[PDB]
RNA sequence: GCAGUCAAGCGUUCAUAGCGACAUUGCUUUUUGAUUCUUCGAUGUCGGCUCUUCCUAUCAUACCGAAGCAGAAUUCGGUAA
RNA sequence: AGAACUGGCGAUGCGGGAUGAACCGAACGUAGAGUUAAGGUGCCGGAAUACACGCUCAUCAGACACCACAAAAGGUGUUAGUUCAUCUAGACAGCCGGACGGUGGCCAUGGAAGUCGGAAUCCGCUAAGGAGUGUGUAACAACUCACCGGCCGAAUGAACUA
């Protein structure tokens, strides 16, 4: 116990490779990888698997997430779409709990009024079983 | 507006005695077709004795980016107007066209030197393609090897007017 | 989207805050704001305090008493901020004060209620960070407001009983998620989750 | 200009240990512990490995880069005071009275206590900070030794203890009573 | 700001004692190469009179490293990298060609006296003078009063200096400070004897490399 | 102010075109504290009693700074109505 | 105070400049829907606490033509620039060592020995060191710089432009 505790305070920040989610724009809501830096608040990204064209953003436009993968600094499509293959990062989202949030937001929209009833009848019986499991224990 | 590369190429008159005037080509930053042609004859008549009604002009052609995907370092000689006498002026821009670049640049002209649209002439924005002969220091340091910055105390903009959460940075 | 909203007060901005409350008052919303002795002020210090002191020599010449009230409490303080955006000269205007409430700390029936804050008017996500700020429970201290000893006494006598009520929440919420997730994996639960909930 | 990041290297020794929560920094050591507030100074720590740690400011101008070489100077400052502490030596030149210094304790505050000082019968006060032992120097004529853990704490009691015997409506030339810094230097 | 009359040389004498010893080699057929630290003005000059035959050259280390040819490869005369290694203090190098025993005997019999920068002086418990104790003090003068604030912040009643307790400034057996070494310095004491050394020689024509060492 | 000596700056590319700051040097009734009682003519109406306020460009009191200030007595400057 | 060409006010409302005979838009029957001018979009107050690159902190900041304010000249406060030199054969800062013989040079003199002063003002040896940058003793001495050298390892100094 002569150690230094000293905190780290952990942080997403901006390299080549650092994976990100651009929120509004044309793209609005897919993934997409840095290839290179160009100044303090623009970049360079492209998403082949997702769909985004190859364009400069600026870093206002969109999000950091925190899964990364090994890329050398300056690559083209070609070379981008095949290390995203290797890391497979499009598996590596949906067992985020952030990709899962996302995507029930998405579902609780598409509810039919019918299925709006169906999720109705489910919690009064979902309720009844934890009530009983509640104030005994 | 968003700045389109332009070349424009002049011929002063067809006379008797004087067939094939020779040609004058240049490249002009305008953000659409008819101001590049008013542009044309601003310098043009500078250089040499013509007029717009002692010329015409042969043809306009829209220059497109050879490679827009690729990051080029750009460096611009600028010749400006000042409230005292003109003076020139070395910069250096990091960007990804050429025609994005001279948009960064006045911008950069219009905040520090107040400089408007009329004021400033675009001398020559040239490609410098080794890197470690960049003259000047804020576009250097992107160039380090494996550059790592954070985004430390990030904004949320919300919609609703108000938020229950106690709100919280990154 | 609620009857009568309240609004914690500390860390936002005496202007910024105090805009988008004159609007929602004259759209009808009833806004209860507490906790004034918390609130902000952008610059340093020493500004606004000369900022208070050239309008506070301001009065009626041949009356003191008919001049402009120089009131000095944080409530009030904000008061003459947002009764400057609402018209209160009209009966549009009387009838949209008679929508607020402000007040120093939290009285009851207030601290039983939820706060909320308001994100376009908190200082942290305005101003720009290595800048100077004011606090207004001090600032009223430097011009003659004899109760920041009891504020904030009160608060210290509050938050006690709060802290106490929050650990018997927690306890209870700790039982519900243990008898959740062994209600979960049933055929009622995963027929929920595929519907999204 | 925006320099994107900046930092520098805090070194520490063998006799220290640093922990430090978001900006209060505890110093625990040999002689003993200091602490200090850096609420307002806004950077960011982060240890190496356990002999250096190093400061950072990201993407800040000027102005906040010169703030940041001046957290390495206070916290080098705090290093030493647990390892070699800080001893000032002050010595007081009198004229024609001779000046009495006594250490007297009203209710347990330790005041300082000038008499006599260039013919004046009011009798002043100087407190004593926390963390500050004064005694006077043994076997040498006419000295006052200060010593502590902070320099804070120090400093300013040998600057408090001189601005109260200042000399008024006096040309300063021919009067030369006073107390002065003989030098600044360590325990050990 | 100042206005005085001597002015920065400049790289174009770092190139002239580059010139010097390239023609100082074929010409003097011994080199010599020395370990020369503290070294007086006048204890330089000296030596250039008593060796009136020799030329003398001291200069920059990375210019003289150089001018020998810092490379193996590039030399203006054969075999003459690995004596420039070894020089790493202060160089004057010296040329020449009598003997390669008189120079070795010359500074093992040649010594000085200087600064120490070993024995012990006490100043004596009543006035200071500027000797200090050396010559019995009544035919001693008291020290200049405008040296004492240099004295009570730097070295650590009547216009005459006085202390009231006895001061050691030395002790034998022991390194001395940087501070001691001044407290001498300012009274006037050269008890400390100065040798100058030498670590290497080269002959031209043989072209090899001699090591050696006195001390 | 005029008569000069300069030249820190300017004159589209420029010394000597043309200005030309801070400076600098000279008389306009007596370089030796003698004199020298020289008050050389304002062409639309305000002054004072009482009694409040306000400005600071501070004469006095408050605390300071510098001095070419031993003390005393002063001189100069800052905050301050 | 008096003229010249054209427009306007007088004779003329309405929208904009808080307010205003003369400015800006636009000239009038009574009404409905549509789009705009000049001006504006935190709240009063209808309309983006929209987007994008920068700059600026004021112990009297600043905010929009006519218009209700200001001068020269200064300010290691900040930013971007020009021309010049130094520099990985080691710059700038820091400590550390050298800074000498001719010669205490000549008149000045109670006494400056480089430094109360006045004219004057070279060599020797040098990597380098002034017939001397300053602290000053009654005159000496000493200290320091201006000149190099050893450690030390990334750019730095100077004027000027706005």
């Amino acid at each position: 116990s002569t150690d230094s505790i000293v905190k780290a305070s952990n942080w997403r920040l901006v390299e080549v490779g650092r994976v990100v989610l651009i929120k509004k724009g044309q793209s609005a809501g897919k993934l997409a990888a840095i290839v290179e830096i160009i100044d303090q608040k623009k970049v360079l990204i492209d998403g082949p698997k997702a769909g985004v064209p190859r364009q400069a953003i600026n870093l206002g436009q969109v999000v950091l997430t925190p899964l990364t993968f090994a890329l050398p600094r300056g690559a083209r499509t070609a070379t981008v779409s095949k290390k995203w293959a290797a890391a497979a990062v499009c598996e590596k989202w949906a067992a985020s709990s952030w990709a899962k949030k996302i995507a029930q937001r998405e579902r609780r929209a598409a509810l039919t009024d019918f299925e709006r009833f169906q999720v109705m009848v489910l919690r009064k019986q979902k309720r009844y079983t934890v009530k009983k499991a509640l104030a005994k224990a | 507006a968003h700045f389109k590369e332009y070349q424009v190429i002049g011929r002063r008159l067809p006379t008797e005695s004087v067939p094939e005037p020779k040609l004058f080509r240049m490249r002009i930053f305008a953000s659409n077709e008819v101001i590049a042609k008013s542009r044309y004859w601003y310098f043009l008549q500078k250089l040499h004795k013509v007029k717009k009604a002692s010329g015409e002009i042969v043809s306009i052609n829209q220059i497109n980016e050879a490679h827009p995907t690729k990051v080029k370092n750009f460096g611009v000689w600028v010749r400006y107007d000042s409230r005292s006498g003109t003076h020139n002026m070395y910069k250096e821009i990091r960007d990804v066209s050429r025609v994005a670049a001279v948009e960064t640049l006045y911008q950069d002209m219009a905040a520090r030197h107040r400089a408007r649209f009329r004021s400033i002439h675009i001398l020559k924005v040239a490609e410098i393609e080794k890197t470690a002969d960049v003259k000047r220091q804020y576009v250097k340091q992107f160039l380090t090897k494996d550059l790592k910055f954070p985004l430390p105390h990030r904004v949320q903009k919300s919609t609703k007017t108000f938020s229950y959460k106690r709100p919280s940075t990154f | 989207v609620e009857p009568v909203v309240v609004i914690d007060g500390k860390g936002h901005l005496v202007g910024r805050l105090a805009s988008v409350v004159a609007k929602q008052l004259l759209n009808g919303q009833k806004i209860v704001v507490v906790r004034a002795e918390e609130l902000n002020i952008s610059g340093e210090f020493f500004r606004n305090k000369l900022k208070y002191h050239d309008f506070l020599r301001k009065a009626t010449a041949f009356n003191k008493t008919r001049g402009p009230f120089h009131f000095r409490a944080p409530s009030r303080i904000f008061y003459k901020a947002l009764r400057g955006m609402v018209s209160h000269k009209t009966a549009r205007g009387k009838a949209a004060l008679e929508r607020l409430k402000v007040f120093e700390g939290i009285p009851p029936p207030y601290d039983k209620k939820k706060r909320v804050v308001v994100p376009q008017a908190l200082r942290v996500l305005r101003l720009k960070p290595g800048r100077k700020y004011t606090t207004l429970g001090k600032l009223s201290t430097s011009v003659g407001w004899k109760y920041e000893d009891v504020v904030a006494k009160l608060e210290a006598k509050r938050k006690v009983s709060s802290a106490e009520y929050y650990a018997k929440k927690r306890a209870f919420t700790k039982k519900v998620a243990s008898a959740n997730a062994t209600a979960a994996e049933s055929d009622v639960a995963k027929q929920l989750a595929a519907l999204g909930y | 200009m925006k320099y994107i990041q900046t930092e520098q290297q805090i070194e520490v020794p063998e006799g220290v240990t640093v922990s430090i929560k978001s900006r209060i920094v505890k110093v625990v050591g040999p002689r003993g512990t200091l602490t200090k507030n850096l609420k307002h100074i806004d950077v960011t720590f982060t240890k190496v490995n356990n002999q250096l740690i190093k400061v950072a400011v990201h993407n800040g101008g000027r102005k906040h880069v010169a703030a940041l070489r001046t957290v390495k100077s206070l916290v080098d400052n705090m290093i030493t005071g647990v390892t070699k502490g800080y001893k000032y030596k002050m010595r007081y030149v009198y004229a024609h009275f001779p000046i009495n210094v006594n250490i007297v304790e009203k209710d347990g505050a330790k005041f300082i206590e000038v008499r006599n000082f260039l013919g004046d019968k009011k009798i002043r006060n100087v407190p004593v900070r926390d963390g500050v032992t004064i005694e006077f120097s043994t076997n040498v004529k006419d000295e006052i030794v200060l010593s502590g853990n902070s320099v804070e704490d120090v400093s300013q009691n040998a600057a408090d203890l001189q601005q109260i015997c200042r000399v008024r409506n006096k040309d300063i030339r021919k009067f030369l009573d006073g107390i002065y810094v003989s030098h600044k230097g360590f325990i050990t | 700001v100042t206005l005085a009359q001597t002015d920065k040389k400049g790289r174009e004498n770092k190139e002239r004692i580059f010139d010097e010893v390239r023609e100082a080699l074929d010409t003097y057929r011994y080199v010599w190469v020395l370990h020369l630290d503290d070294v007086r003005t006048p204890v330089l000059q000296e030596i250039r009179t008593s060796w009136a035959g020799s030329k003398l050259i001291m200069g920059k280390r990375k210019v003289l490293q150089k001018a020998l040819g810092e490379k193996r490869e590039e030399e203006y005369k054969e075999n003459l990298y690995q004596l420039s290694k070894l020089c790493s203090g202060v160089t004057g190098l010296l040329f020449t060609d009598e003997d390669v025993n008189t120079v070795k005997e010359y500074f093992k019999s040649y010594v000085r006296s200087d600064y120490s920068r070993p024995l012990t002086f006490t100043i004596p418990e009543g006035i200071v003078y500027s000797r200090g104790g050396q010559i019995p003090a009544e035919e001693d003068v008291p020290m200049i009063h405008s040296l004492e604030p240099t004295m009570r912040n730097k070295f650590e009643k009547a216009g005459k200096i006085t202390i009231d307790s006895p001061y050691l400034v030395c002790t034998e057996g022991e390194k001395l400070d940087v501070r001691q070494a001044l407290i001498l310095k300012q009274f006037g004491i050269a008890a400390s004897e100065f040798k100058v050394k030498v670590s290497a020689y080269y002959d031209n024509d043989s072209s090899t490399v001699e090591s050696t060492n006195i001390n």
